[PDB]
């Protein structure tokens, strides 16, 4: 299977730098151009640059938006792509994706990674407080309050439950995000079966589990 | 540095509708050596990474449904969906790769369906939150259509406007509904001064709101 996995994102202060990495597998890496693409929350994809394949000597090209300030490189023994991003400013806040580009024959980005979120801000890292929201169908929820930066990952039952889940987009205020998540299950199953909210906030090294008790 | 546009910016279509969206390049993307146009189409479903649909203007990527067809040449390109399905809600992007790469700005495809009223549920502040001095009252409005909806909070029968924040999920890929949360945040001391808390949803589905309420002193 082709796989691309970005890492190295997260919060960075204005004026700082980050090095993103993209670990690839399941294809002969050297045969491919590799691109980076970014997407500010809610806005359009922006191509940033590429590094060419071995046939073309691994040369680089960049969009005018970042040329001279970002540097793409690759490690062909470790099948990894990098983006060194310098001098960061507000417009650099985005999801950054690596994409597998051109092979010398097909002109397509056939595979993309999951993306890594970069937040350029001087606001301070804060872990969430997670609160349980207790009650044919029954709806339960958790409230994930007062954290920074994005993202959090919320699941239901360590991932036992999905079809009936709504995790709302967070909202930012006074430097902190809040969200919620609901889940709907048959009342024929609750409360016999424990329902559990799993909240991860890697920035703060928080991972919390909140059991929903009737109440 | 080739510049790409797309139109319309959005479209709203019912399941089974035929839809076309357009892309325009500033320069011809026809490569004269291969006689192909270096224009690709990507589908980005909500919360997911972009996915390749079409490359070389008209070649379908393996796995892609045959309802997706790319066409055009030179500086004008189109993506046509023969019969839209619920799962096709997405932003669709064209991308040139004739000289460097450039994405268009996207066409957002949303799905129209029959009107549906929300299912409402209300939750008092948790005892954990109250212990530390804050009080968030949560209302969920589930599985409704269309997206826009009126949510009103009352405290002891009086409307409350300040301190309410509302958030909507992306449209559902199976049933084409929306959901939304409404969160009222007060201090513990304010919360403890009132009894009845009510969330009222007024949807184009009915002149009568859908309401849920609790009384704090019955807690
Ligand atoms: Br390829
Ligand atoms: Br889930
Ligand atoms: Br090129
Ligand atoms: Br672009
Ligand atoms: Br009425």
């Amino acid at each position: 299977e082709v796989k691309l996995v970005e890492s190295g994102g997260g919060l960075v202060q204005p004026g700082g730098s980050l090095r993103l990495a993209c670990a690839t597998s399941g294809f002969t890496f050297t045969d491919y151009y590799m691109s980076w693409v970014r997407q500010p929350p809610g806005k359009a994809l922006e191509w940033l640059g590429f590094i060419r394949n071995k046939a073309k000597g691994y040369t680089t090209e960049y969009s005018a938006s970042v040329k001279g300030r970002f540097t793409i490189s690759r490690d062909n023994s470790q099948s990894s792509l990098y983006l060194q991003m310098n001098t960061l400013r507000a417009e650099d806040s985005a999801t950054y994706y690596c994409a597998r580009d051109h092979d010398g024959y097909y002109e397509r980005f056939a595979y993309w990674g999951q993306g890594t979120l970069v937040t350029v801000s001087a606001a301070k890292t804060t872990p969430p407080s997670v609160y349980p929201l207790a009650p044919s169908m029954v709806t339960l929820g958790c409230l994930v309050k007062g954290y920074f930066p994005e993202p959090v990952t919320v699941t239901w039952n360590s991932g036992s439950l999905s079809s009936g889940v709504h995790t709302f987009p967070a909202v930012l205020q006074s430097d902190l995000y809040t969200l919620s998540s609901s889940v709907t299950v048959p009342s024929s199953t609750w409360p016999s079966e424990t329902v559990t909210c799993n909240v991860a906030h890697p920035a703060s090294s928080t991972k919390v589990d909140k059991k929903i008790v009737p109440r | 540095d080739i510049v790409m546009t797309q139109s319309p910016s959005s479209l709203a279509v019912s399941a089974g509708e035929k839809v076309t969206m357009n892309c325009k390049s500033s320069q011809s993307l026809l490569n004269s050596r291969t006689r192909k146009n270096y224009l690709a189409w990507y589908q980005q479903k909500p919360g997911q990474s972009p996915k390749l649909l079409i490359y070389w203007a008209s070649t379908r990527e393996s796995g892609v449904p045959d309802r997706f067809t790319g066409s055009g040449s030179g500086t004008d390109f189109a993506l046509t969906i023969s019969s839209v399905q619920a799962e096709d809600l997405a932003v669709y992007y064209c991308k040139q790769s004739y000289n460097l790469r450039t994405f268009g700005g996207g066409t957002k495809l949303e799905i129209k369906r029959a009107d549906a009223a929300p299912t409402v549920s209300i939750f008092p502040p948790s005892s954990e939150q109250l212990t530390s001095g804050g009080a968030s009252v949560v209302c969920f409005l589930n599985n409704f259509y269309p997206k826009d909806i009126n949510v009103k909070w009352k405290i002891d029968g009086s409307e409350r406007q300040n301190g309410v924040l509302n958030s909507w999920t992306d449209q559902d890929s199976k049933d084409s509904t929306y959901s939304m949360s409404s969160t009222l945040t007060l201090t513990k001391d304010e919360y403890e001064r009132h009894n009845s808390y009510t969330c009222e949803a007024t949807h184009k589905t009915s002149t009568s709101p859908i309401v849920k309420s609790f009384n704090r002193n019955e807690c």
